[PDB]
């Protein structure tokens, strides 16, 4: 199984609202892991469950999506989000990750 | 033996429903409270005409009806769910239920590595008979 | 629930690459799978493999051939060992945990080849 | 054991009905829209008292009763229909639900033709042995 | 593989209820009109935690629970009461519903007593071959 | 099992009411096969599962019966109905033919 | 779907009887229970055996010694076979094809002794 | 499984009411039988099933009990009634008795 | 339904006391238990064992190792028989008939030694 991350690269400013979208081939119904993660660190969590999101994640962030199509969407976004993003599958092994969706 | 359909037509593509096994691996998506509906919990898929199975399963619903109905007939169960256990039990009856005669045709007992296993040591004592 | 990772920084080829993933603050039992993560530069991320705390590790099948994952309770900690290394496989390296509700990634250990 | 029937009287005919198995060969009665009434799918017939073996399951239901309202009491089950089945299950899981040692009194292998299908071929290579 | 308890407590005694098998030997108590009602048929008793075995099960009952429930969301019974029974038909299957292959790992031939019994009745000929 | 097939033999004209009868020994329930067959020929049928007919038999034959007891009737009779009858039953092999009814 | 019986005409005692019911419209598969029939003159009608499209002949236990029922899918034909023939069977034979909704009756082949 | 049995010796007179009791270390529930005996005699029954007399049995006995604790009652004593007493459990073999209780 | 006893009325030690439970206006089918009781005097009573109609004898712990029932159903009696026999058994002996309903006792035989 393998999923296709678009786009593979942004760029925005202060005040919209970003999207960043998570497909997968096969239908795997909530099983969607959103990340974040600044160059040369370890990555943080956002989203599992493709829904819910984890004690200490800002209250901007939000996910969605089920079936094969989830996604991840960003508003009033501040200059401390750039950083790369990714999704996992946790549906059956061997789990699979994106391509990244770079943020600037 | 084979299935010979004898059918007006076959349709030979099998667009199918059935539900995910693991439904739910890793996440909440198993606790009943967060899962799905009852009307999500069903994938698809599309088979092909391969060797002919398509057609040949087709006539196979058709001469299970009878047999099928007769069944529904004796019993006074309102919902019956037990048939394939029955089936199973019944095989396990045809093969241990009974006497299981060695060389004989319904037991299911192959000797020839065992023929090897007494033949080996055929020679631990009867080689080495000084 | 708090992970760290420990190891060389360099290997040779034609070696074995071992990591020490320690945990501190409970125990490896639970509802918590254990995986690895690994991450060659500016890329995205490749899932290597897991365990469960009773047994029957799982795995990637490209590296299904010479990856050996092993839980020790007594310690509480990890040693996953790659065999028959080769020059593709120099990444910063994790070790996340996983669990039904959240997971907790680690502070992941450069390696190199030479 | 014998069963020996202790009540007051014994009735020695059995005067029985039952379901008619394969109810409908050829033809459409084996059709619901077609056949029989729930009334009419009976057989009857007359048994007589051969080896006093009616007398002997007239008691045999008695003894049963105690047993069978027992196993009622702990069930939650509104109608129970698998007492059968489970007499079957615990048939096989008496005799292979476990290690069968040989010569035992539990386990049911006979090797007495095993012995000649071993000692036909003592002869293959010991009696040629020049 | 053993049970490791990772909960935050372990009540470490288990004050439990169950059924009174063989609820009633002689007497009439079986006869449910003279019998104990639906509340009056428990018995209770105290286990301690001996081996911690106790933790250990409480443990165990959480891992069921996903499982447990999978298995819910794709029969249409209203009521399950045969989680045993296929347990056990696996059981069975799972040993005797194949091909025994003698030495292998799946299947549960030990012949060592049976070796024993081949080799005393090598000397009946082998020892008294004048 | 065996049928017996009453009476061996009739003679009536035109404008009657004509009736065969054949009963089983036990019972079969609805299985009795009617036929017709003219002298030299190949027989024909009339009717199957004892009260439905056959495309190309005419509208005057109606059968009738069940259990052990099965009957044939022939109303307005006319003169091309000269033929041996027969019954047989289908519930079970070895199957089994009546002894005939001639009818003139 | 029309059937036509094919045979010699005579035979000699201690002999072997075979006969070929060919079937045309259509092929031997389905519903269909194929049973042969004999008639000596002047009589009823005595039933011999069946097939179906799959296996396990049935017959009747007054000829179960000695008669042989066989079904050619390819050339879509059947062979019955008697053997040790005596006097005692001289009629015309028939094979019908019966189905749950009807059936369908031959031409019939005269078959003497001599 | 022991039974105890309280008090081990009563006198009393005439138009009193007497009880003597059987209490078992565990739970059986009705299966209690009650016996009377003379001495040197064989002992009759009185109360099986610790609640139903037996044929034969004066109308002023009475028992009663389940679970764990059964008692006997005599209302109206007459001086017949000296005689030994016992209990028996039916629950599960070994079968167990009391150890008497003298009435005078 | 009447019960009777019968046996000898001395025993030596280091032998077999053996006792004949007969049965009359019967027979020793049912659902009827058949108990033994006995008990040295001045006391209460001591459950020894009992059968079944079937098979299978039940006993008591302290003596199972030297105590055998036995049911003849052509005469209708019982055999109980007590073996390496000690001076602490003298008593009078009963057999009782236990049913779901009601029982009997019989009349007891005393049982010495010397
Ligand atoms: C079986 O045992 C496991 C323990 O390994 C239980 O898992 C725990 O379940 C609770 C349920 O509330 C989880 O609590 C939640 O924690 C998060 C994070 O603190 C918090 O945001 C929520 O408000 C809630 O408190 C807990 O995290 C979870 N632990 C793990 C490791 O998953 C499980 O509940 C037991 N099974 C059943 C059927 O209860
Ligand atoms: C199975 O067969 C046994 C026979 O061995 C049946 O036992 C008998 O059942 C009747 C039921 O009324 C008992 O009758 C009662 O007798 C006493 C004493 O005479 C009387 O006081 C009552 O008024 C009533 O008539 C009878 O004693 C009993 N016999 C024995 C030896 O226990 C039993 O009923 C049969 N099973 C079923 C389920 O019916
Ligand atoms: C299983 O397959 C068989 C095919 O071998 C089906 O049998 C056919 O069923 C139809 C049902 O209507 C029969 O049609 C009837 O034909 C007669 C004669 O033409 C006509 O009078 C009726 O009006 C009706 O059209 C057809 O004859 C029959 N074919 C055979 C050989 O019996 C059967 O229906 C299939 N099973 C199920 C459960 O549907
Ligand atoms: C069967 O074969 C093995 C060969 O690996 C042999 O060592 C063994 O002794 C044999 N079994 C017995 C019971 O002798
Ligand atoms: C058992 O008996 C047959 C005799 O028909 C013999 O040919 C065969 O070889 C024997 N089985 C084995 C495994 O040797
Ligand atoms: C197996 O062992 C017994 C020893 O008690 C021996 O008498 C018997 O003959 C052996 N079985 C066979 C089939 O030879």
């Amino acid at each position: 199984i393998q999923l296709t991350q678009s786009p593979s690269s942004l760029s925005a400013s202060v005040g919209d609202r970003v999207t960043i979208t998570c497909r997968a081939s096969q239908s795997i119904s909530t099983y969607l892991n959103w990340y974040q993660q600044k160059p040369g660190k370890a990555p943080k969590f956002l989203i599992f469950s493709a829904s819910n999101l984890q004690s200490g994640v800002p209250s901007r962030f939000s996910g969605g999506g089920s079936g094969t199509d989830f996604t991840l969407t960003i508003s009033s976004l501040q200059p401390e989000d750039f950083a790369t993003y990714y999704c996992q599958q946790t549906y059956n092994t061997p789990r699979t990750f994106g391509q990244g969706t770079k943020v600037e | 033996e084979a299935i010979v359909n004898a059918q007006p037509k076959c349709n030979p593509n099998l667009h199918y429903w059935t539900t995910q096994d693991e439904g739910a691996a890793i996440g909440l998506a198993w606790i009943p409270y967060f899962g799905p509906a009852a009307e999500g919990i069903y994938i698809e898929g599309l088979m092909h005409n391969q060797d002919g199975l398509i057609c040949g399963l087709r006539q196979l619903a058709n001469e299970t009806t009878q047999a099928l109905q007769l069944f529904l007939r004796a019993t006074t169960e309102l919902r019956t769910f037990s048939i394939l256990n029955r089936k199973a039990i019944d095989f396990l009856l045809q093969r241990w239920g009974g006497t299981c005669h060695i060389l004989g045709p319904d037991c299911c007992i192959e000797p020839h590595d065992w023929t090897k296993n007494i033949t080996d040591k055929i020679d631990q004592i009867i080689h080495d008979f000084v | 629930v708090q992970l760290q990772e420990s190891g060389p920084g360099l290997v040779k080829p034609s070696g074995t690459l071992s990591l020490t993933c320690a945990v501190s603050g409970g125990s490896i039992s639970g509802t918590n799978w254990w995986t690895w993560v690994r991450q060659p530069p500016g890329r995205g991320l490749e899932w290597i493999g897991e365990i469960y705390y009773r047994g029957s590790p799982n795995y990637n099948p490209s590296l299904k051939s010479r990856v050996t994952i092993s839980v020790d309770q007594s310690k509480s900690q990890f040693s996953l060992k790659l065999t028959s290394v080769t020059a593709a496989d120099t990444a910063v390296y994790y070790c996340l945990r996983l669990s039904h509700y959240g997971g907790a990634w680690g502070q992941g250990t450069l390696v190199t080849v030479s």
